[PDB]
């Protein structure tokens, strides 16, 4: 995954030693991280056609 | 330690027991109440206390990354037992 | 004149003075802080709002820097970004991990800017630092491990409270905060150090464990332990009322409460009256249903009319439920509706607003220059009102004086005797202090009203409307400044005064009813000893205090909390509580349950819903539907003229204030005595430790 | 018939209540001097005309517009409710 | 198991139950917190 | 300020409108009642469309006329395309909620609602 | 292109209950800034929500229960006028509260040190 | 390398901003705006009458080939006075490319239907009026298509409730399913989880 | 890995390892979880209710990692089908029952799985 704790988890040991992780591991699972403003349309290949996100 | 309420009704580890006129005891009739024995305030009741020659420890709950965050506790106070908070588990200063 | 600074190359015109912080806040961009508080001195500690400017190879304090003319703040530089996440390191490295076991959790300025403004990782392979933990009474909760050390507790207690028992021992980083001593920080200020205190160091006690910030729904209503009205939010979770927060009226609260409007909040879980009671044959009170009561309630209220009928209003009723009661006792031609306390009669009486209101506003003490405190306490009776005496002291050397008794005010005053003798002297001429006030280019006199429940009341009004009558001579007769004042201690009183109530039961004790309606009634000022034999009672309340007991039949209400209402705070302002969580069991709204006994009665009432009673309410007086405004006519010529003409003699008796002390501040009315955290506050100041 | 109380609403800024203002300030007090147990309220009003409510027995009121009156009108006005004519 | 015996602890069951689903020891659910309102208790004695 | 309209310009194209609907759900009545089984009568079903009427009968803007007819056309084809069941059709009825107080007194009995 | 002298109305299309459209007074405010952080971004738009209706108890699991539908609506408008205008277009009605922003304050860090002014601190 | 951090595409942003222009200068009478957000997706705001012209033209066009309809949606913004955002999602498999055509709509306004541009314009249109409430004027078939028959109400505007307002259950003495207001055991717990602390200042707006 | 029935842990002196934080709560997708706490008699911060919806719950897996303390877990269990709708409405006391009956096996696949967490 991304190191970047304020996106991903970090793991369990440096959660469990790290503040910094303690810290983002309860912003992470309990408000969760901000995105940016902005709109996207992905899509993908899915087996049954174009399966899209806007 | 689960104790009986005066209507015969096991008393919770939270303290929680239908009153006599409470007319939610009839969904115990012909079955039983979901009551857990072990009472976690009276295991770690009867946890000793860890005497250790140092003003700061440090408690992770044992296991390592298996128990809980580390923390580090003062035993400063004479008149009393630092008690990591996470895990209930006491720690003292060597008196006398 | 305005200097011109820019912030990211944006121009912006601020006063000479203004710091970078403000610059930054004028434009828009909050810079990160720990120690800077607005309402609080600028100590520059905790270092987080180090800010770069243009040219300057050093980043500056923004807290504490005042903008000099053509300076470019650079608040997203890469030296600032690196200053923030190096002070964020430090504060994580000595910080413990409780974040979880933590009650500040996901309301923490420390996990919010370490999350905006700081590293994602830590570099800290050390120990780290562990304290012992103090013991500053039982509202605060302190874990001192989580201390930052940002001084806003220390600069808050000095600077606001009067309280100079918190600071820093030690120094290096083994600095604690604390009294160095066990003693309880008591004060009617001390929830404000929780709310400031920016980790989880300071929390309350009370709320501790019990709820998560994301769970909880906000209710922003208004206070009603005491006359300020106090802005707050209600937190509730489930249903259930889970905190109180102060909400933020620059003109009125100023961002703090007092610890009765905080910490009271768990008497509305005890006592409480929750069913309709009657009384059976052997005379005791017993559970009935709605239409039996209201129906022997409208029996007699049918089988009695005239002066036979008495109402007492107590002190935390609002303006709906008395106007719903007052039209409903008319409705029989009956008028013996009183409030159970006493206000003046004699001359001008409640006629005019301007004579029992507080002229000079809340917000207006800051503009005086000399102040008159008589036969009052305000660090008890109105602590928010002594916060804005004691601010306008501290950063204007505001001359405050105290005729009576020398009550432990948090500032230093000037104390004139005990004595309304005194009073009379100020008047004529003799005292010094008139010579003070005729000089001072703007007064204020402030009257407590616990001093008018005295048997000379009229007469301290009296002397203390002539002495502002002699201000107003001989100082300047222009000017929209005005000296009188009065200092009420009761939430419904102003309310009650401007609907058309008489202040004071006399009225009751002259002429004893044969039916009385207790309406939250629990001060005991009339008893079934005053009353007649076999004398009707109906107390319509929410707790169960006094007359309760005392009643005959007893009808389940609504608390502020529970209830939409209005209160008119000392100044006249109109304000509303909203609807936090519902009446339990069969309570119900108090106009609701008023006009319900007058369509069962078959005086029924021409009002069904809230606005209706609301339109009512701006019938009688419109200043109740005029909520913000605080703008009244003044009437002091027509007030002091009528109070010449009749005039009493002053007792000799020492101006005692009713409540001397803490203990006296926390038990004053049904909620606080039914709360079990006031009764924990009023054993720690009497047995201390 | 037994009058039990007397409000008065005049707004303190709105021009139509100036004759309302003047009464207030020069003929009130003479007034109340007469009538030390009668009730009169004197409230504020925002934008709404100035308003006369008289509040007889048993809870019958009666409303009298007050707008552009002068100080002698509106005294007038008060003493017939006074006399009850 | 009999190679590897699991560790033991003082509150782990000592004998095992099946389903008692539609049995009188079945699990019956119940709110498992005390009353948030205590309400008022008038006296017993006599009053006027 | 001008609108785009919908339909109908001025408010007399909405109500001829409103009449054609009311005339195409009046002769459906007897089929639905035939078609569904339903137990109640015909009279039920036409008195009920004339309620389904009379309730928006205080519209002023005819655009939200000529929404409210479309709407009506739609629920009038999902009826004759027996694409509803009887469940729906007696849904419009509301056979099985108890009779909600309106007076005061019994509202101030019965709970906290306005 | 028609033009219609009436008042925006759609309560008759957004398909909500007569009950629930008459008896419902939104309140269109801007939130409080919450005292237990500094922070300021919470208090930039304006909020419109319903009034609490009653909540009772489960009988069973005591959990809490709920009969109104608009328990968890709350709207974000970026103008008092845009929440008004949306209040009065669907039919509610409506309690505005003006914004309540800080007023300006004068900071100096050299009062904490006068000469002769009670604004000497006596510890930093 | 920056391994955590999207690499960026200047080229595609480049060719994005010049057939944005080109699209511009060939229908000024109805673009009325033209973005290409950072991370390479063009976005066309037109007139809402344009609808039918714009998108003819980037379907028929040689210069753009848009044959494929990917996506037809609404957005509802309360605040604005064209509460309705319709969005149209095109595929160009020809150039290998995708663009979005925005228009706006309030409730009493009606969009010309774009099933004679699009075939799956039908049931894309007919998603959006059950949903949000727009009404398409030329539309061979339009009525619901998602939500149940007779449902009052469109579930996905922002003012509707989570939960609706009504609910459903077998009722023995009419043996029938009945429709009742909504109660529920547990009321869905709300959540404040917007922190106070401003996490993007490229966006922060004006104080104004 | 296996996600099943759900169990309330222990630390090995008996103490109960949830320390009512309230992650699992606010990271439910389904809002299965309810939780209530106090202080203890001892001060602890500990649960008094704690309540699971399985009928609600969608076996995500998301409490027993945003756990700190590895208090709630989700179990090898997976056949507890009952006959009775309220069956499936498990608190505390019936959570804690099913750690108590499956500590063994809970403890060995956390051994074995807890180096890729
Ligand atoms: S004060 Fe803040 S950072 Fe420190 S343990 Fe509490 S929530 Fe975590
Ligand atoms: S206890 Fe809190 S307010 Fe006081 S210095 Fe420490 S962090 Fe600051
Ligand atoms: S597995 Fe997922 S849905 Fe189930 S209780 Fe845990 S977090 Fe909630
Ligand atoms: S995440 Fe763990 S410690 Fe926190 S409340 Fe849930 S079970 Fe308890
Ligand atoms: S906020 Fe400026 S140094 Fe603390
Ligand atoms: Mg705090
Ligand atoms: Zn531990």
């Amino acid at each position: 995954k991304v190191d970047d704790a304020k996106v991903s988890p970090p793991k369990r040991a440096e959660m469990k030693t790290s503040m910094e992780s303690l810290i983002h591991h309860f912003k992470l699972y309990t408000e969760g991280y901000q995105v940016p403003p902005g709109a996207t349309y992905t899509a993908i290949e899915a087996p049954k056609g174009e399966f899209g996100v806007y | 330690g689960v104790r009986t309420s005066p209507t015969g009704e096991k008393v919770t580890h939270t303290g929680q027991a239908y009153d006599d006129g409470d007319y939610r005891r009839v969904r115990f009739s012909d079955r039983q109440k979901e009551v857990n024995e072990n009472f976690a305030i009276d295991l770690i009741a009867e946890q000793p206390v860890s005497e250790v020659g140092s003003r700061v420890i440090s408690c992770d709950g044992g296991g390592g990354a298996l128990g809980h965050p580390r923390v580090y506790i003062n035993l400063d106070k004479e008149t009393k037992t630092g008690t990591c908070g996470y895990c209930g588990l006491q720690f003292r200063q060597p008196h006398h | 004149n305005l200097i011109e600074v820019f912030v990211d190359g944006q121009s912006v015109m601020v006063e000479p003075g203004t710091t970078v912080l403000q610059a930054c806040e004028k434009v828009g961009m909050q810079i990160p802080r720990f120690c800077y508080h607005e309402r609080l001195s600028v100590a520059g500690n905790c270092r987080m709002c180090l800010v770069e400017i243009e040219k300057a190879p050093k980043v500056v304090a923004a807290c504490a820097m005042p903008v000099m003319k053509g300076w470019n703040i650079l608040t997203n530089s890469e030296k600032s970004k690196k200053a923030r996440e190096g002070v964020m390191e430090f504060l994580l490295a000595n910080h413990p991990l409780d974040c979880p076991i933590c009650d500040q959790g996901g309301e923490c300025d420390l996990q919010d800017q370490s999350m905006m403004f700081g590293s994602d990782r830590s570099r800290f392979l050390e120990g780290k630092r562990a304290v012992e933990d103090k013991n500053i009474g039982p509202l605060v909760k302190t874990i001192m491990t989580r201390c930052i050390q940002c001084t806003r507790c220390i600069r808050f207690a000095s600077e606001i409270a009067g309280v100079d028992d918190l600071g820093t021992t030690g120094r290096g980083n083994d600095m604690q905060v604390g009294t160095y001593i066990e003693k309880m920080f008591m004060s009617e200020l001390s929830g404000n150090i929780i709310d400031i205190c920016p980790v989880g160091a300071l929390t309350s006690k009370p709320y501790a464990f019990t709820a998560r910030p994301w769970e909880t729904r906000k209710t922003e209503s208004i206070d009603v332990m005491d006359a300020v009205g106090s802005n707050i939010v209600v937190s509730t979770r489930t249903g259930e009322v889970m905190r109180i927060l102060p909400r933020m009226h620059e003109d009125i609260n100023e961002e703090w409460i007092s610890d009765k409007t905080r910490f009271a909040y768990d008497g509305l879980k005890r006592q409480r009256l929750t069913q309709p009671m009657i009384r059976n044959e052997k005379g005791l009170l017993t559970y009935t249903t709605w239409e039996d009561a209201l129906s022997r309630v409208a029996g007699m209220l049918q089988s009695f009319q005239g002066n036979d009928v008495a109402a007492i209003a107590g002190g935390l009723v609002d303006a709906e439920a008395l106007v719903a009661l007052k039209d409903l006792l008319n409705r029989v031609d009956s008028d013996s509706l009183c409030t159970e306390e006493v206000f003046p009669t004699a001359g001008a009486g409640t006629d005019l607003r301007s004579n029992y209101l507080l002229n000079t506003t809340i917000a207006g003490v800051e503009e005086a220059d000399v102040i008159l405190l008589v036969g009052t306490n305000p660090r008890f009776e109105a602590p928010l009102f002594n916060a804005r005496i004691r601010k306008s002291w501290l950063h204007n050397d505001l001359k405050v004086a105290l005729i009576g008794s020398p009550v432990d005010l948090t500032y230093r005053y000037d104390h004139l005797g005990d004595s309304p003798k005194i009073l009379q002297d100020i008047a004529s001429g003799n005292h010094p202090f008139s010579q003070i006030l005729k000089e001072a280019k703007k007064p204020m006199v402030v009257l407590g009203s616990s001093a008018l429940q005295r048997s000379d009341g009229t007469a301290i009004l009296a002397a203390v409307s002539n002495i502002a009558q002699n201000i107003r001579l001989s100082s300047g007769v222009t000017g929209d400044w005005k000296v009188m004042n009065i200092l009420h201690r009761i939430a419904s009183q102003v309310a009650a005064l401007d609907l058309g109530y008489k202040p004071g039961v006399e009225a009751i004790r002259k002429n004893p009813p044969k039916v009385l309606f207790l309406l939250g009634a629990d001060g005991g000022c009339i008893t079934r000893q005053d009353l007649p034999k076999d004398c009707f009672i109906i107390y319509q309340g929410h707790h169960g205090d006094v007359g309760a007991p005392m009643a005959d039949v007893i009808l389940p209400g609504a608390a502020y909390t529970e209830k939409s209402a209005t209160y008119v705070n000392t100044e006249g302002r109109a304000q509303q509580t909203k609807v936090a969580v519902t009446p339990p069991g069969l309570a119900r709204e108090d106009w609701k349950i008023i006009r319900a006994l007058s369509e069962i009665a078959g005086m029924t009432l021409p009002y069904d819903t809230l606005d209706q009673v609301r339109s009512r309410l701006e019938e009688v007086s419109p200043n109740l539907v005029r909520y913000d405004d605080v703008e009244g006519a003044n009437y002091f010529q027509q007030a002091n003229e009528l109070s010449k003409l009749v005039n009493q003699q002053l007792l000799a008796d020492p101006l005692v204030p009713p409540q001397l002390t803490i203990k006296d501040f926390y038990m004053t009315d049904s909620i606080s005595r039914a709360s079990q955290t006031m009764a924990k506050c009023v054993k720690a100041v009497t047995e201390g430790i | 018939l037994g009058l039990r109380e007397i409000r008065i609403h005049l707004c303190q800024r709105s021009p139509g209540s100036q004759g309302v203002r003047d009464f207030i300030e020069k003929r009130y007090v003479e007034l109340k001097k007469a009538n030390p147990d009668l009730p009169i309220l004197i409230r504020e009003c925002s934008d709404v005309q100035p308003k006369l409510w008289a509040r007889y027995a048993f809870g019958q009121e009666k409303n009298v517009s007050l707008n552009n009156f002068s100080a002698d009108q509106v005294t007038r006005t008060l003493e017939n409710v006074l006399s009850g004519k | 198991p009999t190679t590897k015996p699991p560790t033991a602890r003082k509150y782990i069951w000592t004998n095992h139950k099946f389903n008692v689903s539609g049995t009188p020891q079945q699990y019956v659910p119940y709110s498992t917190t005390r009353k948030k309102i205590q309400e008022w208790v008038p006296p017993s004695t006599p009053y006027k | 300020t001008s609108v785009k309209p919908i339909f109908s310009r001025d408010m007399n194209e909405a109500k001829r409108r409103v009449r054609e609907l009311y005339r195409a759900w009046y002769r459906e009545v007897p089929n639905t009642v035939h078609l569904f089984q339903l137990d109640i009568s015909v009279k039920q079903g036409r008195d009920k469309v004339r309620e389904m009427f009379m309730k928006n009968a205080h519209v002023t803007d005819p655009r939200v006329v000529d929404l409210l007819v479309i709407k009506g056309k739609m629920e009038l084809e999902e009826t004759i395309n027996v694409w509803k069941q009887r469940t729906h059709i007696m849904r419009f009825f509301h056979e099985t909620e108890a009779p909600r107080p309106t007076d005061f007194l019994s509202k101030f009995y019965v709970g906290h609602d306005p | 292109l028609i033009a219609v002298d009436e008042k925006l109305d759609i309560t008759t299309l957004t398909g909500v209950p007569e009950e629930h459209i008459k008896t419902r007074k939104v309140r269109i405010f801007v939130p409080a800034r919450n005292n237990m952080q500094s922070g300021v971004n919470n208090t930039k738009k304006w909020k419109m929500e319903f009034d609490t209706r009653e909540r009772w108890e489960n009988p069973l699991m005591g959990w809490s229960s709920t009969a109104d539908p608009l328990s968890n609506l709350v709207l974000t408008f970026s103008t008092k006028e845009d929440a008004v205008a949306f209040a009065e277009k669907n039919g509610w009605s409506f309690d505005v509260e003006e914004r309540k922003v800080p007023k300006p304050k004068s900071k100096s860090y050299g009062a904490n040190f006068s000469w002769n002014k009670r604004t000497r601190v006596s510890t930093k | 390398t920056r391994p955590t951090i999207r690499p960026r595409n200047d080229v595609v942003h480049k060719q994005l901003s010049a057939f944005g222009q080109y699209v511009a200068e060939i229908l000024p009478k109805y673009v009325q705006q033209v973005q290409v957000s950072c991370f390479n997706e063009l976005e066309i705001f037109i007139h809402p009458d344009g609808v039918i012209p714009v998108l003819t033209f980037l379907r028929d066009h040689t210069n753009a080939q848009f044959k494929s309809l990917a996506d037809l949606t609404a957005v509802d913004v309360p605040t604005r006075q064209n509460r309705f955002e319709i969005v149209y999602n095109l595929l160009s498999l020809r150039f290998n490319s995708r663009i979005r055509v925005k228009t706006y709509t309030d409730e009493l306004t009606p969009i010309e239907s774009s099933v004679t541009v699009y075939k799956a314009a039908n049931w894309y249109e007919r998603e959006i009026w059950d949903m949000f409430g727009v009404f398409f004027a030329n539309h061979p078939d339009l009525r619901r298509i998602l939500t149940d028959y007779g449902f009052e109400g469109h579930p996905f505007r922002k003012d509707f409730p989570l939960s609706g307002y009504v609910e459903l259950r077998y009722d023995d003495e009419v043996k029938r399913v009945v429709a009742e207001p909504v109660e529920l055991a547990q009321e869905f717990r709300k959540f404040d989880l917007n922190s106070p602390w401003e996490a993007f200042p490229a966006y922060r707006q004006p104080p104004e | 890995r296996f996600r099943g029935e759900h169990a309330l842990r222990r630390y090995p002196s008996g103490e109960e390892r949830c320390i009512a934080c309230k992650l699992c709560e606010a990271v439910c997708p389904a809002q299965a979880i309810t939780i209530e706490a106090e202080p203890r008699a001892d001060g602890s911060r500990r649960t008094t209710r704690y309540d699971i919806d399985m009928t609600k719950c969608i076996y995500c897996g998301f409490c027993q990692e945003a756990c700190p303390v590895d208090a709630i877990v989700e179990g090898p269990n997976f056949e507890f089908s009952t006959e009775t709708h309220e069956e499936l409405l498990y608190n505390k006391e019936k959570l804690l029952n099913n750690g108590d009956k499956w500590e063994a096996e809970i403890a060995a696949n956390i051994q074995a799985d807890y180096l890729y967490r």
